[PDB]
């Protein structure tokens, strides 16, 4: 048995610095395929926004301190890339990923039932 | 044993008369049944028109009125206890 | 044979073993398993005994309707069996049978309650489909169709 | 189908057993004391698109109020027509009472 | 009217009509439970706009039917035994006590049992 | 869309009906209303029915084309979208389309006439009879839809009947009837973006000189939602259109580059110039030979009329919605008709506009 | 303008035949619908245990082919989509894509409790509670699984509906 | 059961018009002893032909000509037709007939695709009753 | 434990921001005298101020948008429940069970 395309071994890193090199490397790999993501997924937006929204999700996890949290967020980091490259997700999923979208006043939420 | 069986010993519809002799002259294996069940034998008293009056079966030790205390045959509560042998007990 | 269960130890039947590990061998073994089934089926028709078909234990088996409508304790057990259920002593198990597809097994974890705590189902097709890559390596598209059929992939079991 | 006694009274005493066995949770029962004091149900639905046609409700009924008629030819154009409420199920019990007796007489002793 | 058609009563007031589609049941006008939705309000809905109300299911109300039965009267015994008149195809066997000077209905069937000595007062 | 189509969960109508909504606004929720979208099987009806049923508002959809209405039901939960067979030459059916409703919408209209209906019978007779019956059926709110140049004095038959249609509604239903006058609505499978993409456009120079303002069909659908659910819009007239001015001749050419279609456009018949007296003649013949709605005589007169904005009416800023420009939505509605895929943003489309007009 | 709009014209399914050109378009409807009813070619969209009963309809005992029913493996050659089995979330976008690729006229049948309303898996995290949330469904076959005769009753019911269509008389009268 | 002799004998026994109807809906020419007619009007036959295959010894003759609906078979006979019982519902013992205390009308077939299709509704009243407002005036 | 384990669970953010869980031990029921359901600690989520239950118009069902309405967790030690709640970063609040006060009961007390 052989692994599929763009696959990677799952190793639990033990050094903080080692992970960031993998994290930074992976970021361009997302950026490199951005035009192909638009072409393969027939996205209605230019590739510029595709590169735009990739960067934001990396920063969302920037400030994690404990190491065991760092690996799992990197293990799942690779998996989402691998599925995206190999055209495994359908066009419906990718559109809805980038098609996502100030809070109401207290009276307004109160008026319509709030939460 | 599972030896070959003459066709007229199987519960399927089979030809009679001149056509039986034709059937035996032309078939490769003359003892092969057509597979159409006998109308006069297969399911003839349907499941809803039987004659057997069913009675609930009860073995004596577990269905008796006497010598039938439940704690004797209460196996669900006599289950083997779970014991783990650590290194210390070994 | 390894763990005989449910009267499979009483009847006499043979098994067929291949030698080439190819689709033609598995075709022959299945056609033998047809005739060994027809050999067991006859014996069960001749050796069928009389008696209860279920445990004579109304705390795990519903009482007969006639006894339910006439005996007070039957009505209590009929009531608690169909609403509360029956409790299973705590522990766990791994029970395997010779399913027609292969070895099918369940890993049920009990907690002393009336609902299983865990139930993992080991479907033969799921373990077969993993080996598809290791087998199909070096074959043509018309040959893949044979390998799927020789595996017996009903995908309800694979995608349990 | 929901059945009746020969006298005409509904067989179900709103005991809610069938609702608790039902593996798919296809049954919805709402009950109270009737106008004359009887323990009767005023709401009884089966989500026929959620039932798995498994026969547990039939086995658990203490008074044989809920059964499964041998009918299979009732495919509907809209899915709303497959939400049988108490009016619908009692109309089936009247329609198929003779055929239910055919099956009950035959398979009474085996249960 | 809509006064009887929307409130439950032990007994009706006017004679029921089988053709009147607004009745709760073809043999009873008013509903027989406090929480039962009236049939007039139930069919005053958008989903019935283009339907044929005469062909919707209208089973006969079981409350009116069961009170058309005669009262069983027991002779020289104050306890009645009822089983649904089907044995293994009826309800569980329940014993009814008839000491009180009234007809005690069966819990399952709804048949009313009394004593013979009490019939004259009961039939008043 | 969003998550809740209302501003409050209790809404009292003109008729004293108190409608209480339940749920969070998803599929299983309800709003308590009950609309009736006429011509819901039409182009605009499908978007309007979808938005109402998406939030649990019961919608009665009168139909005549049995198959065309089937796809309407996917938008609503069980029992939400209801179907009533009807014909505008039948009154009983219309009196059942509006029997239980709390909102009546009238999208029925035509720019072509047929052997069984004329433009006079449809844009005027139907809308009148709907409003007369919707009033006698105790409906609190009526919303009507007309053309973008409703003017009873127009020599064109479409705007002659559309303009009179506005009057006969308020003269039948009363001074509460809202009115919507959308601009040419562009969307997937829209009648407007179709003839711009059609290859063999006979008489192209005659037809495509007409100037209009683009408008999103979804915004028209969402605008109709805000109007029905707001009682402050009763008796108000809305003129819905876009900001930037576009001409079909500009669009038919800007589209041409996106489609990427030397010798071929001339040989394939993309350009089919025609003397006008012939077009009046051929379109005359197809009125009684073709069995399908072809580009007829009355539509020809409209090509001589640019869009007019009745500045005394209201716009999207009254509804607090920003109108959507065709720049950002032209591309995604021509992908069906469309190395690296060539994607046009707002900047790409506007630059493409410059190239068409540059000699 | 002037519009003399009657009120008493019956709706199309009720309109009696009056002139000759009604029968001419009715005959073109019957001949067209009779062919579509008789060449009832479904699409092999079996997903789970409901598909086993679907194959048994084609078995010798019931023999769907004797009625002109031939299962086709492509949307191009199929006009009936039979949803036989559970529609999961992961399968849902594919089901819509396969549905869109069927040329008109097309009908969809929902077989069994999973397709109808989720069935046994109604409260699962990965099951669509009714395929009518994804595609329009023309008839619902109830059961788990529906018997082979129950599926044939659903097919027979749909054919009775297809023979009731008036696609061409609609143009002459409703249009 | 497929030979033209079996079709010839059944063709002659029935006569033209009975056999022409079977040549229109049944697709097969059969003849059998009449057992009974149900409330809708369908007639149920039984086949005595020694060559008829296992599941084809009973059949129906629907009332209509161009159309047949399986829901038109009365429930009593629906069980007999499926080889579920040996006693037809017209030969029932009086101690086996169902006792109905309500009038029984003509059989109603499946009403889907019509206006008679059943409409579900909630049979329970709302669970909260809002205040019936009254105004009282201060002294 | 100390880690923000919720960042790997994939749970929606609203369980951290918008919902409140409760750690409690089920109380003894008045109707029955059994004392076994009150020996395991459980976690349940508070209901929603609107949209917890509403009547379905068509069939009178009980519709809900709360995806935690039928989720009850079981534990065997109080600490394990609190530790697990801490691990997920849940905004919980603990309900201390009442303890019945001992009172000796004597047969002879009916006269003395
Ligand atoms: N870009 C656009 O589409 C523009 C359209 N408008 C106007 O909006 C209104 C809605 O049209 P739209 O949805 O966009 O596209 P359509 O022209 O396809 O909508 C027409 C609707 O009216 C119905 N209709 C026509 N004649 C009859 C009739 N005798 N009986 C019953 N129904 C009839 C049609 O029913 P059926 O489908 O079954 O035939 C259809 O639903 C029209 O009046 C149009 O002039 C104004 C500005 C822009
Ligand atoms: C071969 C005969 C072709 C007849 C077609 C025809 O005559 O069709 C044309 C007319 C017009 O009606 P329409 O097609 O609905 O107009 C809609 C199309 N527009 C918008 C282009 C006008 O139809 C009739 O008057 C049909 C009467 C019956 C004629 C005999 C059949
Ligand atoms: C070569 C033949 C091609 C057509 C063959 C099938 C036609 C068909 O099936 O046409 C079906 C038609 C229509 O049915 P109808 O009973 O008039 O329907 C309406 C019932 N009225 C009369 C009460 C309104 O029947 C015929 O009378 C067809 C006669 C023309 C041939
Ligand atoms: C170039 C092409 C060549 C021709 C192609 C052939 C097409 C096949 C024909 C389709 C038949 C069909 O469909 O017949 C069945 C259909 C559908 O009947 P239904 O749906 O039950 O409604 C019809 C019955 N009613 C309305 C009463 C309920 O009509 C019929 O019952 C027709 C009944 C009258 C037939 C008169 C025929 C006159 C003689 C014709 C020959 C001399
Ligand atoms: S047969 Fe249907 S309704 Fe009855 S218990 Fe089984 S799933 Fe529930
Ligand atoms: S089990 Fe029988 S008696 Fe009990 S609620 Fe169900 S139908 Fe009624
Ligand atoms: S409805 Fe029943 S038989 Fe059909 S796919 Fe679902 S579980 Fe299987
Ligand atoms: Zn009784």
């Amino acid at each position: 048995t052989n692994p599929t395309a763009f696959a990677q071994t799952t190793r639990y890193v033990k050094d903080s610095t080692e992970m960031r090199t993998l994290v930074l490397n992976l970021y361009r790999r997302y950026l490199r395929h951005s035009r192909g993501f638009v072409n393969n997924y027939n996205l209605d937006i230019p590739a510029s926004q595709v590169r735009t929204k990739i960067r934001q999700e990396f920063e969302r996890q920037r400030f994690v301190k404990d190491l065991p949290l760092k690996n799992v967020l990197y293990m799942k980091a690779q998996m989402e890339f691998q599925e995206l490259v190999n055209f495994w997700k359908q066009q419906c999923h990718v559109m809805q990923y980038f098609e996502s979208i100030k809070g109401d006043s207290f009276v307004q939420k109160f008026l319509k039932g709030a939460q | 044993s599972g030896g070959p069986v003459p066709v007229f010993k199987k519960y399927t519809t089979g030809s009679k008369g001149i056509w039986e002799k034709i059937r035996q002259l032309l078939t490769l294996v003359p003892n092969r049944s057509t597979g159409n069940p006998l109308v006069k034998n297969y399911r003839v008293p349907p499941p809803g028109s039987q004659t057997l009056k069913y009675k609930d079966p009860v073995t004596i030790p577990a269905g008796d009125i006497v010598k039938n205390q439940y704690y004797d045959r209460d196996h669900r509560r006599n289950y083997p206890r779970l014991v783990a042998f650590d290194q210390t007990k070994v | 044979k390894s763990q005989p269960y449910d009267a499979y130890d009483k009847v006499d039947f043979d098994i067929a073993v291949g030698t080439k590990g190819d689709c033609y061998d598995r075709y022959l073994i299945r056609m033998t398993e047809f005739r060994q089934s027809l050999r067991i089926i006859e014996q069960c028709c001749n050796q069928m005994p009389p008696g209860p078909v279920k445990v004579e234990d109304f705390k795990v088996a519903p009482p007969p309707r006639a006894l339910m409508k006439e005996d007070m304790e039957a009505l209590i057990h009929h009531f608690l069996l169909y609403t509360k259920g029956y409790a299973v002593p705590a522990g766990e198990t791994y029970t395997a049978i010779e399913a027609p597809k292969g070895e099918m097994a369940v890993y049920v974890v009990s907690d002393g309650s009336e609902r299983p705590y865990r139930c993992k189902i080991r479907a033969p097709g799921f373990a077969h489909l993993g080996a598809f890559d290791h087998i199909a390596r070096g074959h043509f598209l018309p040959d893949a169709v044979a390998i799927i059929g020789t595996m017996d992939l009903v995908f309800g079991e694979v995608d349990r | 189908a929901l059945r009746r006694y020969p006298s005409g009274e509904e067989r179900c005493i709103a005991c809610k057993l069938c609702e608790a066995v039902c593996p798919a949770q296809a049954i919805t029962i709402e009950a109270e004391e009737r106008i004359d004091g009887s323990r009767r149900t005023y709401k009884y639905d089966i989500d026929m698109t959620k039932c798995i046609y498994c026969g547990y409700c039939q086995e658990s009924c203490p008074v044989d109020a809920i059964v499964e008629t041998p009918n299979v030819e009732y495919a509907t154009e809209t899915r709303e027509e497959l939400l049988y409420n108490k009016e619908k199920l009692l109309a089936n019990g009247d329609k198929w009472e003779q055929e239910i007796q055919y099956a009950l007489d035959a398979d009474a002793p085996y249960r | 009217s809509t006064k009887e058609l929307t409130t439950a009563r032990i007994k009706d007031i006017s004679k029921p009509d089988e053709n009147n589609l607004q009745q709760q049941a073809p043999n009873r006008i008013s509903p027989w439970s406090k929480s039962q939705k009236p049939r007039a309000e139930a069919q005053d809905n958008v989903r019935f706009a283009v339907k044929d109300l005469a062909k919707q299911p209208r089973p006969y109300a079981a409350i009116d039917l069961i009170y058309k039965q005669p009262i069983r009267y027991i002779e020289h015994d104050n306890v009645a035994v009822c089983d649904g008149n089907g044995g293994a195809q009826g309800h569980p066997k329940v014993y009814i006590n008839l000491d009180q000077n009234k007809a005690i209905p069966c819990g399952y069937c709804g048949l009313r049992f009394a004593q013979a000595a009490f019939k004259e007062d009961i039939e008043s | 869309v969003s998550t809740f189509p209302l501003k409050s969960d209790i809404n009292i109508t003109k008729s004293g009906k108190t409608l209480l909504s339940v749920g969070q606004g998803g599929r299983s929720s309800r709003t308590g209303f009950t609309a009736t979208v006429f011509g819901g099987t039409g182009f605009l009806g499908r978007v309007v029915v979808s938005k109402l049923a998406k939030h649990g508002t019961n919608v009665v959809v009168p139909f005549r084309n049995d198959r065309a209405r089937r796809q309407l039901k996917v938008n609503g939960d069980l029992g939400v979208v209801n179907f009533v067979e009807f014909d505008i030459r039948n009154l009983k059916s219309i009196e059942d389309s509006v029997k239980y409703s709390d909102i009546v919408i009238n999208l029925i209209g035509t720019e072509h006439f047929s052997k069984n209906f004329s433009i006079e019978d449809v844009n005027i007779g139907a809308a009148e009879r709907i409003a007369k019956a919707a009033k006698e059926a105790g409906v609190s709110r009526l919303i009507h839809v007309s053309s973008y140049n409703a003017n009873p004095s127009s020599s064109s038959d479409f705007y002659a009947t559309k303009g009179i249609g506005e009057q006969v509604v308020r003269d039948n239903f009363g001074p509460d009837a809202t009115i919507v006058r959308p601009a040419p609505m562009y969307f997937r499978n829209s009648p407007f973006l179709n003839e711009l993409l059609q290859i063999k456009a006979l008489g192209g120079n005659v037809i495509f000189k007409k100037e209009v303002y683009p408008v999103h069909a979804l915004q028209v659908g969402e605008a109709i939602e805000r109007i029905a659910f707001d009682d402050a819009t009763a008796g108000q007239t809305y003129e819905l259109f876009g900001k930037e001015r576009y001409s079909k001749k500009e669009l038919r050419e800007m589209i041409k580059h996106i489609i990427h279609i030397g010798y071929y456009p001339y040989s394939a018949g993309f350009y089919l110039p025609a003397p006008e007296p012939f077009l009046y003649a051929f379109a005359l013949i197809r009125q009684y030979i073709s069995s399908q709605p072809r580009f007829n005589v009355d539509q020809l007169k409209r090509s001589h009329i640019n869009q007019e904005i009745d500045q005394s009416a209201k716009t999207f800023t009254d509804l607090g919605m920003v109108p959507d420009e065709l720049s950002e939505y032209l591309y995604r509605y021509v992908k069906p008709h469309i190395q690296n895929r060539t994607v046009y943003s707002k900047e790409d489309i506007e630059k493409l506009r410059d190239y068409v007009n540059t000699p | 303008y002037s519009s003399d709009l009657p009120t008493d014209i019956p709706v199309l399914s009720k309109r009696p035949h009056t002139n000759l050109l009604d029968y001419t378009f009715t005959t073109f409807d019957k001949m067209k619908n009779w062919a579509r009813k008789s060449s009832f070619w479904p699409m092999t969209f079996g997903l789970a245990c409901c598909a086993v009963e679907m194959m048994h309809v084609s078995a010798p005992r019931y023999d769907q082919d004797r009625l002109g029913i031939i299962f086709r493996a492509s949307p191009r050659q199929s006009d009936i989509m039979i949803v036989a089995g559970t529609v999961t979330n992961k399968m849902a976008p594919a089901l819509r894509q396969v549905y869109d690729q069927m040329p008109y006229p097309r009908w969809v049948i929902s077989m069994g409790s999973c397709a109808n309303g989720g069935g046994y898996y109604h409260y699962s995290y990965s099951v669509v509670r009714g395929v009518d949330r994804i595609v329009p469904v023309d008839i619902y076959v109830p059961g788990c699984p529906p018997t082979s005769e129950a599926l044939m009753y659903g097919v027979f019911q749909l054919q009775k509906k297809m023979m009731d269509g008036q696609t061409h008389r609609m143009w002459y009268r409703s249009y | 059961s497929s030979s033209i002799q079996r079709t010839l004998r059944n063709l002659w026994k029935n006569g033209f018009k009975k056999s022409f109807k079977q040549l229109q809906g049944y697709n097969d020419i059969k003849s059998g002893r009449l057992v009974g007619t149900d409330s809708f009007g369908n007639k149920f036959y039984e086949v005595d032909d020694p060559v008829e295959i296992h599941m084809r010894t009973r059949f129906v003759e629907y009332t209509g000509f161009w159309r047949q609906d399986m829901s038109e078979v009365e429930p009593g006979w629906h069980y007999w037709l499926a080889y579920g019982t040996d006693v037809p519902p017209n030969q029932l013992k009086p101690e086996e007939k169902s006792v109905r205390a309500y009038p029984v009308k003509k059989h109603v077939p499946n009403l889907t695709y019509t206006d008679g299709a059943y409409v579900p509704y909630n049979t329970a009243r709302p669970k909260c009753a809002t205040w019936d407002p009254k105004v009282t005036e201060r002294p | 434990t100390d880690l923000a384990k919720e960042l790997v669970s994939g749970a929606p953010k609203e369980l951290i921001t918008e919902r409140v869980a409760r750690i409690y031990q089920e109380a003894k029921a008045a109707t029955q005298s059994g004392q076994h359901n009150t020996e395991t600690w459980k976690i349940d989520w508070d209901i929603l101020n609107k949209g917890n239950r509403w009547e379905n118009d068509l069939m009178g069902y009980q519709s809900s948008s709360d995806y935690m309405q039928g989720t009850i967790l079981k534990f065997d030690t109080r600490e394990g429940a609190i530790r697990f709640a801490k691990g997920q970063g849940w905004d919980y609040y603990i309900q201390e069970p009442k303890v019945r006060r001992f009172v000796k009961k004597d047969y002879s007390a009916n006269f003395y």
